């Protein structure tokens, strides 16, 4: 099954950002969804995630500047991204767990666009 | 005859929470009539724990502890006292160490102050993971408490399937906390369920009978 990104780009050190996941995947077996990002040469991290039942839990860096959505109606979920610092500057990811129970786990991943985010001058 | 009533009224009004949220009534000191609030609802079981119904309404307790809740009729074999079904796995048990009373009863036409759900809700599964370990813990409820999981799963299950989670600090082990809906189709007559407890007291039983 197929996951496809868009809205990557590079924005400037406090500007906004949102990128999106349309899903044209062969299963609606999805329980959750989630956003991982890799930055130049630490581990992959998880960046947002939304369920099944609807509880979203983000990760431990972004302190309410990310936002996750999803319309089950058009098969897609956005990550709508505030405040943004150089600090975000990654490789991000949309993946979907099939069965999905306890820690991610993900059975299907993206190819991944990148955000970069510049500071100054 | 002298005494404030005990007050049943709370679950007369409303719409019945769902079992992992059951709605709990203490009363301290009453004069009650079991038999007046039955007689309301078309009582389909009656099962007690170290009493039975005749002597549950026929005497005086220092407390008495009222859960009500909408409940199946089509899930009467898994809401028992030494049960090994979900509902008294993950969502709700009562007290060992107490005589405990357990009630399944249909709201009539007779009575339109109770609404309905849209429908059965139940947790199936509630379990934790820890942060360094993905070692399984689940979170068997325990004896008159919530499921941890009410504070990730909803007022009511949204589709049968459904997937709840959170994330835990790294005081608690900085773990996954995660739950499942699960759902049963609304009937025509409301289903409920009730759980009385009792506590006799040493020196003093004040919640006692109509008379």
């Amino acid at each position: 099954v197929q996951l496809q990104e868009s809205g990557g780009g590079s924005v400037q050190a406090g500007g906004s950002l949102r990128l999106s996941c349309v899903a044209s995947g062969s299963i609606f077996s999805i329980n959750a969804m989630d956003w991982y990002r890799q930055a130049p040469g630490k581990q992959r991290e998880l960046v947002a995630g939304i369920t099944s039942g609807g509880s979203t839990n983000y990760g431990d860096f972004v302190k309410g500047r990310f936002t996750i959505s999803r319309d089950n109606a058009k098969n897609t979920v956005y990550l709508q991204m505030d405040s943004l610092k150089p600090e975000d500057t990654a490789v991000y990811y949309c993946a979907a767990e099939v069965g999905g129970w306890g820690p991610p786990r993900p059975d299907y991943w993206g190819h991944g666009t990148q955000v970069t985010v510049s500071s100054g001058s | 005859a002298e005494g404030v009533e005990c007050d049943f009224s709370p679950l007369l009004s409303g719409t019945p929470p769902q079992v992992y949220n059951f709605k709990r009534l203490v009363f301290t000191n009453c004069n009650y009539n079991l038999t007046k609030l039955l007689s309301l609802f078309s009582v389909n079981d009656f099962t007690c724990s170290q009493i039975s119904p005749a002597a549950i309404a026929s005497n005086c307790y220092s407390s008495l502890i009222l859960d009500y809740f909408s409940y199946p009729l089509s899930m009467k074999s898994d809401l028992s006292v030494s049960s090994a079904g979900p509902i008294s796995q993950f969502n709700y048990k009562q007290s060992f160490s107490n005589p405990t009373c357990l009630i399944l009863a249909t709201v009539p036409h007779n009575l339109t102050t109770i609404t309905k759900p849209l429908k059965y809700s139940y947790i199936n599964k509630c379990s934790r993971f820890l942060s360094d370990d993905r070692t399984e813990v689940p979170q068997l409820v325990n004896a008159n408490q919530y499921s941890p999981c009410v504070s990730i799963v909803p007022s009511t299950v949204w589709e049968d399937g459904d997937y709840y989670r959170k994330q835990l600090s790294p005081l608690e082990g900085g773990g996954w906390l995660v739950a499942s809906g699960s759902t049963v189709a609304m009937t025509e007559q409301l289903q409920m369920g009730f759980g009385i407890t009792v506590q006799y007291g040493t020196d003093t039983n004040s919640v006692c009978p109509k008379l």
